[PDB]
């Protein structure tokens, strides 16, 4: 039970009724109420940098945010997410987590649809990987709030790129706008997600601002929690910045349930490989090929075997995700089994990991193992 | 061109020999083919009779 949603937009309509088209004077229309303790905590998601050089003052999508951030039931969980988050934002490792996912701030026609259609099917994959990762931390024992809304928004990025790429596959060879925004406003329909802080960032370039609502800074977020702590910056030794943003760094890395000594570098380049103190140790390695097998063999094998493995019955996870489907074959139908065929070095391994960890699965659906 | 050998004498024997493997081919692919689906029924149980059965 740590977080739950609503879409309906008729409860709270008097902030959104008439034309309140200006940031100016819009917590001044937010009071309304006997909202004392619960109205200017809402309006603290757009107040650093959303008048500061605003474009239009609002939008369909930024108002519409605010409200939905009902915090009426209780509100000390975002205010530990308030606290958490923007005093991250002050370290260069954070900096530098927003660069290398940012910019600066005849047979032709086969090779391009080639291409088109790679990209279709990747960030098709993936969507599916990050449909059935929201159906893990339903469990007991994860979480609901960090982890719903993160990895809502990395499946409608790779639902767009996958619309893209088909579009484009479509349009290259009927050949040799309003379709990709045909799908766009699609999927803002459905259920809503929940908040997340807005992450200001003041270094000496200048005040920039990232959202948390789109899969760049979602997928810039979790490299920053990646490592784990070293020698410095958590001692009682050089107390000087560490304590407010080292904790709030392993707060939130506890909070995806990660262990304070676990690595999960990225691995995607073209470079040399992880070195070896970024390298793995050989009973996780067998562990993410345990699990690459069980993504690449069923759409229904990966949230059983994690529900599996919190009991510690990692050891049973052969007999437990077995199924029997038909064969109309020349003898009559035969009722065959598909099954998970584990080998034994890489069924203990998953008895030396005691629980995956959220950011493990994520680095897993998004492809960094 | 003579009365006895015509022009289009060469192609009622072009046509024997091409009808001549064309038919058998075909009887033996429908033997093969009907014969093969009744092996790959029998023998899954009892596959000792696989090069009996051939």
């Amino acid at each position: 039970a740590s977080v739950s949603e609503g879409v309906l937009r008729k409860k709270y309509t008097k902030f959104f009724q008439e034309n309140i088209k200006t940031h100016l004077d819009l917590k001044q229309a937010l009071l309304k109420e006997e909202k004392p303790e619960t109205a200017l905590l809402a309006y603290s998601l757009v107040s650093p940098s959303g008048y500061r050089g605003e474009p239009l003052t609002e939008r369909k999508i930024l108002e519409v945010v605010s409200l939905l951030d009902e915090v009426k039931v209780d509100g000390d969980t975002y205010q530990q997410l308030k606290n958490t988050f923007d005093s991250i934002s002050k370290d260069p490792r954070m900096q530098v987590s927003l660069e290398n996912q940012y910019p600066g701030k005849g047979v032709g026609l086969l090779v391009a649809t080639g291409r088109e259609l790679h990209k279709a099917s990747v960030n098709g994959d993936a969507e599916a990987y990050h449909h059935q990762l929201e159906q893990i931390s339903q469990l007991p024992g994860r979480d609901q709030r960090l982890s719903m809304p993160m990895q809502q928004t990395l499946a409608i990025g790779h639902a767009m790129l996958s619309a893209e790429g088909a579009v484009g596959a479509t349009l290259g060879m009927a050949t040799g706008y309003g379709l990709n925004n045909e799908v766009q406003d699609q999927l803002k329909q459905g259920p809503m997600s929940g908040v997340l802080p807005r992450l200001e960032i003041s270094n000496v370039k200048g005040d920039f601002t990232f959202s948390m609502q789109e899969p760049a800074a979602v997928r810039a977020l979790m490299a920053y929690l990646g490592p784990k702590e070293d020698t410095s910056m958590s001692s009682p030794q050089a107390p000087k910045e560490a304590q407010e943003m080292e904790a709030a760094r392993l707060t939130l890395k506890q909070m995806l349930g990660s262990s304070p000594n676990e690595h999960l570098v990225p691995d995607v380049d073209s470079l040399l490989k992880l070195s070896d103190e970024d390298m793995p140790s050989q009973t996780e390695s067998t562990a993410n090929g345990a699990f690459k097998k069980l993504l690449s063999e069923d759409w229904d094998w990966l949230m059983p075997a994690v529900r599996a493995m919190d009991k510690g019955e990692a050891g049973k996870i052969n007999e437990k995700l077995t199924y029997k489907l038909p064969l109309d074959a020349a003898n009559g139908r035969v009722y065959l089994d598909k099954s998970p065929n584990l080998s034994d070095a890489q069924l203990d391994a998953l008895d030396k990991l005691g629980s995956p960890s959220q950011l493990r699965l994520m680095y897993l659906a998004e492809g960094w193992i | 061109m003579t009365e006895l050998c015509p022009v289009y004498a060469p192609f009622f024997g072009a046509i024997g020999c091409a009808s001549a493997i064309i038919f058998t081919s075909l009887g033996a692919a429908y033997g093969t083919a009907k014969s093969g689906v009744g092996i790959c029924a029998t023998c899954v149980l009892r596959p000792d009779l696989l090069f009996k059965n051939i």
